[PDB]
């Protein structure tokens, strides 16, 4: 959960130099982001998620 | 230490890389800009083993007659394309002797080699996610649950397209009874960004021209009815939209070539003629 | 389930080997570790993935049904003296989502029945302790039409007789699928419509098959009616045991709408946040 | 925990060794025994420190919460059909003091739930035996807004279903701290305010962190409402098990005032007694 | 004899002397009237072991650059002094390269050598209790719990003073949001006379001029944020009031010299600039 | 104080750019001043910091007697020290 004592940190992305393209090339491009865990990752204390709910 | 003793009979009661050539039959595929090839779940397609054979009658294995590459209709990738889907073996039901064996037998089983081809210049942009989804169930377009009819659920080699937004079919007199696959929901109420849990490959136009997926036969049964059940679903989504030199209106073809592998059929009868759309 | 690998010390690096640079087009996840990109110390790992196992993930009793029954009188048409409930995990969302993380599953099941009863009015007297009969009706077996018809002999149907006030009743079931695994998803039909026959014939619901047909539970109060009405509810908790799962899928992101994968509402699950806002 | 040393006989002494004279400035407690200052006989000691062990000191169930719930009707706005209680030992003083004898602790926990219910009025009928659902809600998990909303499916949340009249419910929990020990005291903040940002931003409560964030318990009565209101109370008793403690502190001498070390009242704990009065 | 058997998986379910010289870096301390030196809990400061390292990135160990004695501002001991407190590492946040590493890294760890100096003649009286308190939480001055702000909780090298009596801050418009440490309650609702359970030394002016405490890094974590969390608190209390020859108005300086030891920092970023009082 | 160095000069340009940079490490890189007074460059200008200084196309003499610049005058083709670049 969003918690101050156990806050994780900050990921950020910056231009190191810049994106350079020649002529007759799209000047705007897209990057896609992916995340995953490493082999040292682990969880515990199984609980109920807040991403699914039911009505009535 | 702790001691455990079972007090019952039934155990249920117990406590808990780039250059590649693929030859199948009389068909051959050469690729020079490939991003390797993925074997779904690391399992190569295989024939049913005697230890897992449910049907008793002798199977028929057409081998090269049906285990060969068939090329589907090419689709066009534009800036406005939302994605396409096909169902296997449904996409191959009208493809040579494979479809004949599919419709002459009650039970069929096959893995696949899916080869997606999309070539573009070095001045093009765009990425395609190509996903092999077992049991690719798609959401319908009506307030009635599970109301999609057989004809629309099995479009054939043309497949279907994803939609930008969900539209509800309110025509009570003549309901469409068609799918409404939303691209960002992956057509099944799940975020498309998580679709990468499925076997997949990305065609990034700056890196590769093609994707290859070796799908083993995946099912809760060793062999099933190919006319009733689609083992796999191939979903192609534009992850990065197509772009080119600011000219606009650019469109590049995407071609799909599927080879069934290790085909086994059981229960020969008169041919099945499914109702058409 | 077992212990994680340790972290090895990593010093400065200056070489032509570039684990950071990869190509996700291959569909393969880069198996990097912290020591590949940053200098690391030696850490003797003691954390484990014991609670992340598929067994632990499903090792909870999840409510799947609330069956309501009454003990008022045969004359009363508004009181349901018995209730039939088709066996399924899709009447509730939480277990359904946890299960639909995977395409196929194979497990034994543990059913726990928590029975709670109450009075509905005060000026009609009181009641004696009730006995509930929960009869399992496999597909094809006769279904009770009245609360006291012959079907409740249960000569062959398994039946549970629960005394109110006793601890919640409990039974275990082996894997009872006619296939080799339970199909959370079935991309197909039970019938193939054939050319020639009328559109009425051959029409089958999408994704529905007899793989998920498990019969029903018929719940009644065995006692005769007291001069006052008593309303009871049986809550069914399902716990998978000896779980095996296959073909993981992305979890349900939008509200469920029916037994299938249909969606109609709440199609905007993600909130708004700035691209450069932390 | 083990046996004490024996007492050795001591005769008269006449020497330059002076165990009595010391210097407390060093911060070291003089380890003298009776035989050093007075003549002693031989005593074979049989007393032991078995009940003074840290395990024995905490091996009691201590009430930490009284959660009140009701079963009256959805319409009644004055009846709380479910109650959420943040998990903490600071709602009660006795266990809090025993624990705050030490800066750090690490232990498994045993939660015992004693449920007592009663009627609130007489001329509305009577009720059937109630079932209570106690759902553990770890931080980040959805929190019920109604007594009968989807959250109570508990597909993943651990849940306890207690039948009224059964012995008090009980569960055990391992050490679930994200740090290597529980912090009874945290001399710091969760945020560091940064120069430039407004005084509203960066402001955090002193001594509060996510080390002590353990989620909550949501308690409801699963039964539908009887025509009469029933009020229930769940008492939570916490027993540390396999206790390790570090950095002993002087015990709380003045009344607790809030979750921190604040004091406001009763600052004069000691009585008056003459210096030369026995 | 009795028999015990565990019926569950998780183990949680189971049943229950005078002349001394100290050299660190380029700093040296000589003492001739010392009352020995205390090592808190008998544990010498040390570096994180590979078996306990949480962060994976390589730490930085400035060694002599930061592991050296820094002298804080001198305080004055009078007859009316109630005591003083400092927070570590807070008291060293503006001390050479130690503070620089403290603010440039997200995680920091260090033990300490605290040397309290108070020289007086042979005709002076008074005793100082010098206590090292792990997690030295102090009580606030308002009806709002835990309401002390960061700026006051981290005074720096000046530290704070204890108070004779508790005063409540009733200013609603502009609350002080400062500590109110009462000397006889040790600032935390505990009798000061029991404060000797903490590592400590007494400076009795007739015996010794100084106190030395070697504090190991103490925390529920192997490494933490130094800007968020103060590992230690140094509290000095007059146990026996200062007196001298009946002249009155006498005041003698107390100087504090702290050397961080075995400094480790992780998570290098841009420097942290905390908000000032 | 004593230290060696790793100097990394970075200058990225496309494949349609031209130009070459000579990057020279000079021990005791003494630079010529801008006044008739020998060795008259002041400490502040001789130690510009991370900004450094620029070479000049031609030598200019500082004639301001009242407020001399007392700055360097490194000529690019003389390498700033009376030697051919
Ligand atoms: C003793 C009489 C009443 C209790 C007996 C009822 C037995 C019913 C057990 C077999 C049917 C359910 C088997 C498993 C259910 C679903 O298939 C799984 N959730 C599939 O994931
Ligand atoms: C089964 C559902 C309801 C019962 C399960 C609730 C589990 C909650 C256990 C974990 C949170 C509490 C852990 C320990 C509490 C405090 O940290 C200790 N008193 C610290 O000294």
């Amino acid at each position: 959960i969003n918690d101050s004592f156990t806050e994780g940190g900050y990921i950020s992305m910056f231009y190191q130099t810049r994106v350079v393209v020649p002529l007759s090339t799209p000047r705007k491009m897209d990057i896609l982001g992916f995340v995953s865990a490493c082999n040292d990752f682990s969880v515990r204390l199984l609980r109920d998620t807040t991403h699914i709910s039911q009505e009535a | 230490n702790y001691t455990t003793i079972n007090y019952y009979r039934d155990s249920a009661s117990n406590a808990a890389d780039r250059v590649m050539q693929l030859t199948l039959g009389n068909s051959t595929i050469t690729t020079q800009e490939a991003a390797n090839s993925v074997v779904a779940y690391g399992r190569w397609p295989e024939y049913i083993k005697d230890s897992e054979a449910n049907p008793v009658d002798q199977p028929t294995e057409p081998a090269v007659a049906a285990c060969r590459f068939y090329t589907l209709d090419t689709v066009t990738w534009r800036k406005e394309s939302r994605g396409w889907w096909w169902k296997l073996p449904d996409a191959l039901k009208d493809m040579g002797l494979f479809g004949q064996n599919m419709f002459y037998h009650y039970l069929g089983r096959a893995g696949y080699t899916v080869h997606v081809q999309c070539n573009a210049s070095k001045f093009h942009q765009g990425a395609l996610g190509v996903f092999a989804v077992p049991e690719m169930c798609l959401a319908g377009d009506s307030t009635t649950h599970m109301f999609t009819k057989y004809e629309n659920a099995n479009p054939g080699e043309k497949g279907g397209e994803f939609k930008g937004s969900f539209t509800l079919d309110t025509n009570a007199t003549n309901p469409a009874r068609n799918f409404c696959p939303v691209d960002y929901l992956f057509g099944s109420g799940v975020l498309a960004g998580n679709a990468f849990v499925y076997p997949h490959q990305i065609i990034n136009l700056r890196t590769n021209n093609c994707a290859t997926l070796v799908l083993p036969y995946v099912n809760s049964l060793s062999i099933d009815s190919m006319t009733k059940h689609n083992n796999w679903g191939i979903a192609i989504l534009p992850l990065a939209p197509l772009d080119f030199a600011t000219e606009s209106s650019t469109e590049i073809p995407i071609t799909l070539t599927i080879a069934p592998m290790c085909c086994e059929f059981n229960g020969l009868r008169n041919i099945t003629v499914p109702r058409t759309q | 389930a077992n212990n994680l690998p340790d972290t090895q010390s990593s010093g400065p690096a200056h070489s032509k080997e570039t684990p950071a640079l990869t190509a996700v087009e291959t569909g393969a996840t880069n198996p990097l570790v912290p020591s590949d990109t940053v200098q690391t110390r030696h850490v003797i790992q003691k954390r484990t993935r014991s609670e992340s196992t598929v067994e632990s993930f499903f090792a909870r009793g999840a409510c799947v049904a609330i069956i309501e029954v009454d003990n008022d009188a045969p004359t009363k048409r508004a009181s349901k003296l018995f209730s039939i409930w088709k066996i399924t995990y899709k009447d509730t969302v939480q277990l359904r989502r946890k299960l639909e993380f995977f395409t196929y599953s194979r497990f034994d099941m543990e059913l726990t029945f928590v029975v709670t009863s109450n009075y509905t009015d005060a000026n009609n007297g009181h009641a004696l302790n009730q006995v509930y009969q929960i009869m399992y009706i496999p597909p094809g077996a006769p279904i009770p039409g009245k609360w006291n018809d012959y079907t409740w002999q249960t000569s062959s149907n398994p039946s549970l007789f629960y005394t109110y006030g006793a601890p919640p009743a409990r039974i275990s079931v082996p894997y009872v699928g006619i296939a080799n695994a339970y199909s959370h998803f079935y991309d197909g039909f039970a019938k193939v419509p054939l050319a020639g026959q009328a559109s009425t014939e051959g029409d089958s619901l999408y994704g529905a098959a007899s793989l998920n047909d498990f019969g029903s539970l018929a719940v009644r109060v065995v006692n005769d009616h007291n001069p006052t009405k008593l309303t009871s509810k049986i809550r069914v908790y399902m716990k998978p045991k000896h779980v095996r799962v296959w073909c993981p899928r992305p979890p349900r992101a939008v509200p469920y709408y029916g037994p299938g994968v249909d969606y109609k509402d709440g199609l905007a699950p993600l909130p708004e946040k700035g691209l450069t806002t932390y």
